[PDB]
């Protein structure tokens, strides 16, 4: 099989800068008919793959002209000039010359923006869930950068997670932390605390509820 | 209007078979080949095979040929992928895509296959209520993936953050949030709409101010 090696694994880039992704095949991908069926696809979060480039260097209809492809034989490059926030996601090269057709490992393009402190919110169990017989306290940490963040759950002072992809609008991250416990254990405590420690602020961002 | 319509979610038992469909419309079905691509969380994209509806020829990735059969019915413009001898390793999102001249230009929406003996369980949908105000709904205790969430039947799209599901005790839990201006809620009603295709269930939860 033709192995497609993609570099880099992760590509952080500031808005307006250029970006380059490389793809190297373990053997030539020149078809018998003389064509090189090397394609580039973009997988945006929650969407089906999108064709960007076909036959090494040909831009697919509707693709912005800031995308370009080049290369030959075994070495190929996807170039993005003046990166925009809508460009984030996972880029794949693909060879369609030799069966079995094979994809590269993927490159996750991430937008590098200014550091942003998360907006923290805490939510008690609703009435309906309480009737059911469980108790979930929900904490949203929305619109922060960069992705790394710490969350701590404390019940009455004593200690006790889902990450979104990067947002295509403002290049921020969001995270949800859900503390699940029994209704009986929930009824016998008072204060519930969700602490958010981020690279932005020195002091933790605490949100509690009675 | 070229469209490849799949089905969002299939659940199948270990050792059984499943036959997934890709209904093409908007073009001459026999003139393009239909390919199948597998996306398993930690394995990139994998090409499964293609079927040429004009000739009837199906080409297979030899790694899956003993568990895969591709067919096409021109009279209904539908391509099919049948997987046999299913294992948990086969759980993944599967796409169909058409191609002829410029690679994979149109793609199906993807079909999430889960291989498990567990029963289908619809989610419980709970409202999450408290300048800018964040609301949400908690989609708890469902199986299998996926669920889709909109707000106000899709009319409320800006300011939404839907979080990936977490698996605990063999059930999935997801949360979605929407941030709104205070002057509109609860004057203008806000409803979270949840769909669980595997159980064919839809739930509309109004977020009451209390
Ligand atoms: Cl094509």
């Amino acid at each position: 099989d033709v192995l497609m090696t993609q570099i880099p694994l992760s590509l952080p880039v500031s808005l307006g800068d250029q970006a380059s992704i490389s793809c190297r095949s373990s053997q030539s991908i020149v078809h018998r008919n003389g064509n090189t069926y090397l394609e580039w696809y973009l997988l945006k979060p929650g969407q089906s793959p999108k064709l960007l480039i076909y036959k090494v260097s040909n831009r697919f209809s509707g693709v912005p002209d800031r995308f370009s492809g080049s290369g030959s034989g075994t070495d190929f490059t996807l170039k993005i000039s003046r990166v925009e926030a809508e460009d984030l996601g996972v880029y794949y090269c693909f060879q369609g010359s030799h069966v079995p057709y094979t994809f590269g490992g993927g490159t996750k393009l991430e937008i590098r923006r200014a550091d942003a402190a998360p907006t923290v919110s805490i939510f008690p169990p609703s009435s309906e869930q309480l009737t059911s017989g469980g108790a979930s306290v929900v904490c949203f940490l929305n619109n922060f950068y960069p992705k790394d963040i710490n969350v701590k759950w404390k019940i009455d002072g004593s200690e006790r997670n889902s990450w979104t992809d990067q947002d295509s609008k403002d290049s921020t991250y969001s995270m949800s932390s859900t503390l699940t416990l029994t209704k009986d254990e929930y009824e016998r405590h008072n204060s519930y605390t969700c602490e958010a420690t981020h690279k932005t602020s020195t002091s933790p961002i605490v949100k509690s509820f009675n | 209007q070229v469209q490849l319509q799949q089905s969002a979610a299939e659940l199948a038992r270990p050792g059984a078979s499943v036959k997934m469909s890709c209904k093409a419309s908007g073009y001459s079905f026999t003139t393009y080949t239909i390919h199948w691509v597998k996306q398993r969380p930690g394995q990139g994209l994998e090409w499964i095979g293609y079927i040429n509806p004009s000739s009837g020829y199906a080409a297979y990735n030899q790694n899956f040929k003993d568990e895969t059969t591709l067919t096409a019915d021109p009279s209904s413009s539908t391509a099919y992928m049948e997987l046999n001898s299913l294992t948990s390793e086969d759980s993944a999102v599967y796409y169909c895509a058409r191609e002829k001249f410029y690679g994979y230009d149109y793609w199906g929406q993807g079909a999430t296959l889960t291989v498990s003996s567990a029963k289908t369980t619809p989610p419980s949908v709970y409202p999450l209520a408290p300048s800018m105000v964040t609301l949400g709904c908690l989609v708890k205790g469902y199986f299998p993936e996926p669920v889709t969430v909109t707000w106000n039947s899709g009319s409320l799209s800006s300011g939404v953050h839907t979080f990936p599901a977490v698996l605990q005790s063999d059930l999935y839990t997801l949360s979605s949030s929407v941030t709104v201006p205070s002057s509109t809620w609860p004057s203008q009603t806000v409803t979270c709409n949840v769909a669980h295709p595997a159980s064919s269930t839809k739930v509309d939860k109004k977020i009451v101010p209390r």
